Formats: C-alpha cells, structure tokens, sequence
C-alpha cells in the first residue's frame, strides 16, 4: 500500500509538507524494524551528518526532492534485508513528472505509479519478459509492486533528485549506496545481483562473486538497450570484458533458475 | 524546463523527459563517434507522434550543456547531431 501507487489517488506529503522545518530527518522514513540494525550502523557513520544536511539544504532553497519522503525507502518498508532474493540496481529516479504534476519517481528503481505513463527503460523491460516468456502481454502500467513483494529489491543508487532535474543527487547518496550494498554482500549468503550498465556493474564490483550470483548486461534504457557494455570482470584478477546487450539476456528466467536451484520460489513476473 | 526547450528549439517537438542515464566518455564515443571530455547525462524524451526515441546528451548537473541530440527510430537506428 506504500508500494500499489496510483496517481489517480495520490496525496502523499510533499518534501516540504513533510519537513516546513526545513531540517531533514531520514530516521522518521523508515518504518521497518528490520532495517534498524543497518540503519544504525549508517547513523553512526561520517557522512550521515552531511546527508541530512546536504538534503536539508535542497529544502531550503527551494527545490522539489523526489519522490516524496514516505516513498523514500519504499523498497526497504516493503522487504526486510533476509527476504530479499534480488538486488536491481538504478542510478538516477525518474526525472519526470504526470501532468497533474504526480512524480514518475516512488521509491524503488524503474517502477512508476498506476495511471501513469510508462517510461522506456520499463517499456524495454516488458520487451524482455515477453521474449523469454516470462509474459504474454505487456501490462498497461508500470507498477512492480508485485515483484517487491516477491522479494525484488529495486532501489536506485541515488535515492532522490530534483523533478524535472537528473543526477544533481548522485554523489551526494553514494556513501550510503556502498554501505547498503556492503551490507547486504557481508551479511546475507544466497543473493542475486542484477547488474543493468557500467555504473551498476561498478556497484557490483564491492559483491562478493563467490557468494552470490551476478547478471550482468548493458542497461535498458534506449540508447542503450541494444548495445554491449564493456568493463573489467569480477574477479581477483580482472580481465577486461565485454557484456551482453540488455535485450539479449534471458535475466528473469536466470534469476528464477537460480531460485529454484537453491530451493527457493521463483519469481512470478507477469503483471 | 530548459531542457525540452533545447529539444524544442532543434526539432520542433514538445517533449517530457521521462529519464536519464550518465555515461562514461568511452561509452558515449562507442554510440556517438566522438569522445566527450567528460561524463555525459543522457535525457530520454519519448515522442509517440513518429514512434522515435528523442535524446538529448548534455555534461554531468549542474552545468548541463548541450553535446549531442540523437533521434532514434522503431528499428534503433541512431540520426546523431553534434550541438
């Protein structure tokens, strides 16, 4: 219900409805337990301070954060650390914005809202899943709710930007990405990390390759769907490598193969 | 929004930008030819009137100066202007 968005029944508090004061709180966006163990180990860290500060600012001056903070940590909300089973990283949010003035941006990568448009990288996603069939028919939404119930940690590497602004966000979360990503490598034993382009393979390198599984591929946005990517190999001794275009790639039948292997469910994707 | 005024002004399309992506230089040159001196953000604007992606390629925020503009066809064939 944080997660099912539909911007035909969207009131969900502005950044600056949401702190007038303009002192930035990240503590109160959180609402999962689960997630207080790694949250803690992050206030206790240097640039946690700067975080809230650097986002403050933003506040001030006065700019249109998104998504809205009860989105911020959607994904997190929705599914505690030991029932995720996939990590899909994005790197910036969607820019964008419907024309009520609803933002494409909810909290989790490459997911919008019901009602409202559908952009490429998604569109290109859907492609995907039909070719391998994984589904029949492209949904008319771009809602993945589903898939993060299931256990689909989608978070984009910068949690937020500005609307209708891209990247302006990007450095200032990179600290707290390395260490959620961190986190989940060190802590939990069985995880798949999809990796979609150059910046989220370069997240994939702090993975531990041995412990869990890596798919790895060009990214789905446009330009980049039908091309390779190409950068160093995971290893000790990294070779330089080239990667398979993102329409190439069977990605949801390798994640639930994989699944099945270990004994766990499979994802279900058709939406 | 100055950056759908660029893609206005260069192809007479009104346009919202759904999504960005920054590409390292060496991956640009791979798409473009030429090499940016730097990173460079692309801007990706759907245009359903021809069916093409509209994309407009720019340096890293704050700066966001113009690069590139490339429209792509149903077919992913790339028409690449240099700005």
């Amino acid at each position: 219900e944080y997660i099912l968005i539909d911007a035909n029944n969207y009131h969900f508090k502005s950044w600056i409805e949401c702190f007038p004061d303009c002192k930035v709180n990240l503590k109160l966006l959180l609402f999962r337990p689960e997630w207080f163990d790694f949250f803690k180990y992050v206030e206790s860290k240097t640039y946690f301070p700067q975080l809230e500060s650097k986002l403050s600012s933003y506040l001030e001056k006065r700019q249109r954060i998104v998504p809205y903070p009860e989105l911020l940590f959607n994904t997190m909300n929705v599914l505690p650390p030991g029932k995720i089973k996939v990590v899909i990283l994005g790197q910036d949010p969607y820019p964008g914005s419907c024309i009520s003035g609803v933002p494409y941006a909810m909290g989790c990568s490459f997911s919008v809202p019901l009602n409202c448009p559908v952009p490429k990288s998604l569109a290109n996603i859907y492609t995907n899943l039909i070719k391998f069939n994984h589904m029949r028919k492209a949904p008319k939404h771009g809602c993945l709710a589903s898939w993060i119930l299931q256990g689909t940690f989608m978070i984009n590497s910068a949690f937020t930007t500005v609307l209708n602004e891209s990247g302006v966000h990007a450095r200032t979360w990179e600290s707290f990405t390395a260490d959620l990503i961190d986190y989940l490598t060190d802590n939990y034993d069985d995880l798949i990390f999809v990796a979609w382009g150059a910046h989220a393979h370069k997240l994939c390198q702090r993975v531990d390759p041995k412990k869990h599984y890596i798919i790895t591929s060009s990214h789905p946005s446009p330009l980049s769907v039908s091309n390779t990517m190409t950068s160093m190999s995971y290893g000790p001794n990294p070779k330089k490598v080239t990667y398979p275009s993102f329409n190439s790639v069977d990605h949801f039948g390798k994640i639930n193969e994989h699944l099945k292997s270990r004994n766990k469910k499979p994802i279900f994707w058709d939406l | 929004t100055n950056l759908s005024d660029i893609i206005e002004k260069e192809t007479g399309k009104q346009l919202v930008i759904q999504e960005s992506i920054l590409m390292l230089p060496e991956e640009v040159e791979e798409v473009i030819g030429n090499k940016p001196e730097s990173d460079i953000l692309v801007h990706t604007a759907y245009d359903e009137s021809t069916d093409e992606n509209v994309m407009l390629l720019t340096s890293d925020a704050p700066e966001y100066k113009p690069w590139a503009l490339v429209i792509q066809d149903s077919n992913g064939e790339n028409k690449i202007k240099m700005l």
